[PDB]
């Protein structure tokens, strides 16, 4: 117990904590039918959310092909039906809708509603998933989204060093449970969906997701029982941040006006071939939490920012390798 | 040389004193073990039978009796109960007002813990009959037993005592509340470890008590009723440390003036013509408490931080005249005016009430500060305030215990339970004394208080926004508490 490192994963909803747990299980560590079931549930949720939001957007998005209009209604018909059997008709209709240009245009405006992160990945894999002999790959398992309620513990070992990952729920109603893991915690890994700067949280549909994460990190950093606990900042969803930055449809400054005057720090270490815009956006997001950490960093604890992509196994492996020495150093400091 | 021998003898005496003081607040096992987050003593123990018992008819028995007589009768009854606990292999937790509760299988596991609890309850009924015979009283026992998992340990820093917290403890308290005087009210769980050795009948909770505000017929939970079957300096330093430990552990049980009065007599009893009582319950702790992770132990650690914060209020010089009596689950019990043995010059006769009211306000502030450190969850504190004559007494000879009794404590608990969250509900007379001292109150309405009918209650924080219209709460139906709170032993029965 004294030789094991207790790493508590914190952060707002859909930040990527469960995907970090999955990456730890992949690296250092009947059920397959359940995993396929949640994968298909994610597929159905994505398609129904997009179809419903087509008429709910301002302005509403019309279907590119009118002949697919009935295909929408079926998706609307079985939206609230639980324990769906997923017939081949549903798969065909979902594929036809996803190939429609109007549905894609509605998907490009997914920041105007609440859509899961694994939408495109599974809507482009419908054909493979729809098979009765569908075997979910490691990336398919990583992309699967399941809301986490409660405290989950995963014990793994790296280089004969024991780690105990405490995964919690990121929604507000779950945050009251977080204090149950604040005792004897070696490290806090705060996962942030860095690409969610243009999205609002599900709890109230008004608070910005990145602003919600910033407020949550301010609460965690200035917590009474976490005054001497260093927080390893996981700036997650870097790939989606890069796509959103290169797309240019949702500018960072349109939601965080201080980004316009921001300039890339000289200590930046971008990956080779990285676009300067992505580097600037990601380092602005990093400095947003660095400001909070330094506002009360009296030397009792420190913030370690890492640009992570949870669905990327190699990137998470490198990040955890870079974090292992930090974690053991803070355990010594404890 | 002779100083060393005297130091050794007095060190043996003080070691015995410290051992006795520890034994009064902890089980013998934990007492022997003794010899960011604050230190937290709690363990999850399964298969524990929790028993609660209420003295039915306590209000009439204690009527028209001096403090000495009432404390003597209570000491006799609780001594019989303690002998019974020793005989039945049960572990007494504490006594509150007219209530006595114990656990079997905690902290040492017992295969027949349910049998131990049932036997102890039946013996308690028998001993209460004997007490009525010898003391010419008319009182009974209402006993309730439930078997389940408990979280046993210590909460807070001041006046801490070994206790049990869980949903099963609350269910056992519910069993006691819904029971019948002279019978043991066992839960459905307890009957699973019991054979046909007892005369058992249906609990008939829905028939007897009528309405069930807890749930629809206890949420489909059955129940049963059982009616029966260099050297000098080193020695000086060591003895000084031992004496400091012994007196600090004695302060953990009884107030300082009680300690003075107990140096002459083996028993203590005082009748305070004017004393104030506050019960401050954390209403939504059940919302926070969840048994999914580590049986909720960590949750109670958070509670251990809140109660300890209240325990830091007593260390302030302003609240030196305030004595914490006990903590009951998520309820904090405090009193004032007991220490006022001498009328100090220049002090208001009711200054202790002002100090206790300020203590309740500071508890509200402490709760706000604690919520500032919680993540999207706010603990709500509900305080009940009353003042009047009461009887303070020490219960027990070997294992000491300080307690208070009277209609004042009952009315204070009533204002705690009938009050509103984040506000202090004070009694009518308490309003008459506080408002004369520059305090502003909102007339909440009338509350059904036993012995006074509809009595006016006043909520302290006068809400400038909106108005508190007279609620006029006339609910005289049995207030069934689904959790352990300050009403334990402060609600007299038939
Ligand atoms: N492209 C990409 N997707 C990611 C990344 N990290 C997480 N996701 C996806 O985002 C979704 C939400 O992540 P998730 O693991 O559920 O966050 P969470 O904090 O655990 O969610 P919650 O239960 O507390 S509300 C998942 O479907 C996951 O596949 C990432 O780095 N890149
Ligand atoms: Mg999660």
């Amino acid at each position: 117990y004294r030789a094991t490192h207790r790493l508590l994963l914190l952060g707002a909803g859909e930040s990527g904590k469960s995907t970090i747990v999955k990456q730890m299980r992949i690296l250092h560590v009947g059920e397959k039918a359940t995993k396929v079931q949640d994968i298909k549930n994610n597929l159905k949720e994505a398609i129904e959310t997009i179809v419903a939001a087509m008429s709910n957007l301002v302005p509403p998005v019309e279907l590119a092909n009118p002949e697919n209009q009935f295909r929408v209604d079926y998706i609307l018909s079985v939206m609230n039906v639980p324990d769906f059997d997923f017939p081949p008709e549903f798969y065909e209709h979902a594929k036809a809708l996803w190939e429609d240009e109007g549905v894609r245009a509605c998907y490009e405006r997914s920041n105007e509603y609440q859509l899961i992160d694994c939408a495109q990945y599974f809507l482009d894999k419908i054909d493979v998933i729809k098979q009765a002999d569908y075997v979910p790959s490691d990336q398919d398992l990583l992309r699967c989204r399941v809301l986490t309620s409660g405290i989950f513990e995963t014990k793994f070992q790296v280089d004969k060093v024991n780690f105990h990952m405490f995964d919690v729920g990121g929604q507000r109603d779950e945050r009251r449970k977080w204090i149950q893991c604040f005792n004897d915690v070696t490290a806090i890994i705060f996962v942030v969906a860095s690409s969610s700067y243009n999205m609002v949280i599900r709890e109230d549909n008004q608070t910005n997701r990145l602003q919600e994460a910033l407020n949550l990190f301010k609460s965690i950093w200035n917590n009474r029982w976490l005054r001497t606990i260093s927080v390893i900042l996981f700036l997650n969803k870097q790939d989606l941040l890069a796509e959103k930055v290169l797309a240019g449809k949702s500018k960072i400054e349109d939601y965080f006006p201080e980004f316009a005057r921001y300039t890339t720090p000289e200590d930046a270490t971008p990956e080779p071939g990285e676009d300067p815009r992505v580097t600037r956006a990601k380092y602005f997001i990093r400095d947003e939490f660095l400001r909070i950490s330094t506002a009360s960093g009296d030397g009792r604890h420190y913030c370690y920012p890492h640009f992570t992509c949870a669905v990327d196994t190699e990137n998470i492996r490198r990040v955890f390798n870079d974090c292992r020495d930090i974690i053991q150093r803070m355990h010594l400091r404890q | 040389v002779g100083q060393s021998i005297m130091h050794g003898k007095d060190l043996e005496v003080e070691k015995a004193l410290k051992e006795r003081m520890i034994h009064s607040v902890m089980p013998r096992i934990i007492a022997d073990d003794l010899m960011a987050f604050r230190p937290f003593k709690m363990q999850q123990i399964e298969e524990v039978s929790i028993l609660f018992a209420d003295i039915v008819g306590f209000t009439k028995m204690s009527a028209n009796k001096s403090a000495h007589a009432l404390v003597g009768l209570l000491n006799d009854l609780f001594g019989r109960f303690d002998r019974l606990c020793e005989e039945t292999k049960c572990e007494k937790i504490s006594t509150l007002g007219d209530c006595y509760y114990c656990v079997a299988g905690c902290p040492e596991p017992r295969a027949d813990h349910a049998y131990c609890c049932i036997e102890m309850g039946l013996g308690m009924i028998k001993a209460i009959e004997q007490f009525c015979q010898e003391k010419k009283e008319m009182v009974n026992m209402r006993v309730g037993v439930h078997t389940g998992t408990v979280l046993c340990g210590i909460l807070g820093m001041r006046r801490f005592k070994f206790d049990v917290w869980s949903n099963d403890v609350n269910l056992a308290n519910l069993m006691e509340q819904l029971g019948v005087a002279g019978k043991v009210h066992i839960s459905e769980a307890t009957a699973k470890y019991l054979d046909d050795r007892y005369e058992m009948e249906d609990g008939k909770v829905i028939e007897r008590l009528g309405q069930s505000v807890v749930a629809d017929q206890l949420k489909g939970l059955k129940t049963y009723l059982i009616s029966g079957q260099v050297e000098a300096d080193l020695h000086r330093t060591k003895i000084q440390s031992m004496r400091d430990q012994a007196d600090w552990l004695l302060r953990n049980i009884i107030p300082y003036h009680v300690a003075e009065q107990l140096k002459v007599s083996q028993t203590y009893s005082k009748n305070h013509d004017s004393g104030g009582v506050i019960f401050a319950s954390i209403v939504n702790f059940s919302e926070f408490y969840e048994e999914n992770y580590e049986g909720g132990k960590e949750c109670y650690r958070v509670l251990n931080e809140l109660i300890g914060d209240f325990d830091e209020l007593l260390s302030k010089p302003d609240y030196s005249s305030i004595e914490k009596i006990k903590t009951i689950g998520a309820t904090y019990m405090a009193a004032s005016g007991l220490n006022t043995a001498q009328a100090q010059d220049g002090s208001h006769p009711q200054e202790h009430l002002q100090i206790l009211f300020e203590f309740a306000k500071e508890m509200m502030r402490v709760v706000d500060d604690f919520n500032n450190n919680m993540l999207w969850f706010n603990f709500k504190l509900r305080v009940g305030f009353n003042h009047g004559p009461l009887t303070a007494g020490v219960i027990g000879t070997t294992k000491l215990l300080y307690d208070i009794w009277g209609d004042t404590v009952n009315i204070a608990s009533r204002m705690d339970t009938t009050g509103v969250e984040c506000r202090i509900q004070v009694s009518e007379e308490s309003y008459r004394v506080l408002s004369k001292m520059g305090y502003d109150f909102d007339y909440r309405g009338t509350v059904n208080v036993k012995g006074k009918g509809q009595m006016k209650t006043y909520l302290y924080p006068k809400c400038t926004d909106h108005r508190v219209i007279p609620q006029h709460q006339l609910s005289i139906s049995p207030d069934i508490r689904v959790q352990v709170d300050g009403s334990i032993g402060r609600s007299p029965t038939d």
